[PDB]
């Protein structure tokens, strides 16, 4: 019993994945690449 | 997306967040010797991790009155690590290089460098001053090793060639208002596909301040220049006992 639109319009970010063992280490090679840097983080 | 980079090869990585860009010398990456080119008939060794590392070699202090330095490659690494052990056992050798020279400064310092490569950088002398006595350069001016050597007359690069057109050869600049490092990827350039690592030095890394360092007094007066290099796609052949020279 209202005509207002204010009242009629009036949650986790993380998913628990199953992890029985520690994760594997896939094969990497060298990389000589600008633009993207995986070391420099922002603490 | 160009100022920030990371170069990981071997077990050693270097991060840079004020880079210029990576230039690849003469437009091609270092690669292994194909069977169209190889003449040696023994199977080469390829260590693939233990010698493809960024070896940090030395640290030259750059003051306001410097001339310039040069390092003969690969004789900077025939005294260091598993590269220096494989190059002394094996007669033949080929590799490329990823050459990274760091020189940081504040946002009040100024000055520019020309870190450039040039292949077959042979060294002349001053010919006895007046130019009539055939003096040959000593072994330490020829091949200084990891210690480097300082240029006497950098306008002629100690070879009678002007530095004004050194910019033909693979190079990039370190001016302290824009970047702090300079990556130069160099392939293997030589006529014959392998060569000796103790006699022949394929190229020399000229690092010359063209625009001099300047800073008002009160800032940090010690501005180092450290060069790190990584032999890429290196392979050796012809195993015998250790020679050192
Ligand atoms: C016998 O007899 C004989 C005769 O005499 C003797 O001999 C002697 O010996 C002695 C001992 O050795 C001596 O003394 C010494 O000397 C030295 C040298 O001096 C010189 O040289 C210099 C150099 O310069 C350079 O650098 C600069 C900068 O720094 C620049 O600028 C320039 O340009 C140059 O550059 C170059 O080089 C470089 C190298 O590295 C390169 O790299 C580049 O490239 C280029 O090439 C010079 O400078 C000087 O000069 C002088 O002189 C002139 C004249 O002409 C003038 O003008 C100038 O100015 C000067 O003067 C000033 O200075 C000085 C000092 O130097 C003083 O002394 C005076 O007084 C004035 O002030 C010359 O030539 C020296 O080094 C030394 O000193 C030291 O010690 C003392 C005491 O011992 C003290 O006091 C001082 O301080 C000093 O200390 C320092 O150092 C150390 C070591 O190094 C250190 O460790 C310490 O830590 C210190 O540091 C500190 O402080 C500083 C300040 O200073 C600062 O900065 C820092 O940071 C820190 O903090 C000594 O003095 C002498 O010389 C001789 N003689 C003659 C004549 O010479 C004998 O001995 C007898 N016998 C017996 C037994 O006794």
């Amino acid at each position: 019993g209202d005509r207002v639109a204010d009242m009629i319009e009036s949650r986790a970010l993380t998913q628990a994945l199953p992890a029985p063992t520690g994760q594997n280490t896939q094969v990497s090679s060298h990389r000589l690449d600008t633009g993207e840097v995986p070391a420099l983080q922002a603490a | 997306s160009d100022r920030v980079a990371q170069l990981t090869i071997g077990n050693s990585t270097i991060t840079t967040q004020e880079a210029a860009n990576i230039i690849v010398g003469y437009g091609e990456w270092p690669s292994y010797c194909s069977d169209d080119d190889a003449t040696a008939v023994d199977k080469p060794t390829r260590p693939d991790v233990s010698v493809n590392r960024f070896y940090t070699l030395d640290t030259k202090l750059w003051e306001k009155s410097s001339k310039g330095w040069y390092w003969k490659f690969p004789d900077v690494l025939t005294e260091t690590g598993v590269f220096g052990q494989n190059a002394q056992f094996h007669y033949l050798y080929r590799s490329g290089f990823c050459i990274h020279v760091q020189c940081n400064a504040s946002k009040f310092h100024q000055g520019a460098l020309l870190v450039a490569i040039l292949p077959e950088y042979v060294i002349g002398t001053v010919a006895g001053g007046t130019g009539t006595e055939d003096s040959h350069p000593p072994y330490i001016q020829t091949q200084p090793g990891a210690d480097g050597f300082e240029l006497q007359h950098p306008y002629v690069l100690d070879a009678g060639i002007p530095i004004s057109q050194l910019t033909v050869c693979p190079h990039q600049w370190i001016n302290l208002r824009t970047n702090n490092c300079a990556t130069i990827i160099v392939p293997y350039m030589n006529t014959l596909p392998f060569d000796s690592a103790l006699n022949h030095c394929n190229f020399g890394l000229l690092v010359v301040p063209i625009s001099p360092l300047d800073f008002d007094q009160g800032a940090t007066p010690v501005i180092p220049i450290t060069i790190t290099l990584a032999p890429m796609c290196s392979e050796f052949a012809g195993l015998r006992q250790a020679v050192t020279q």
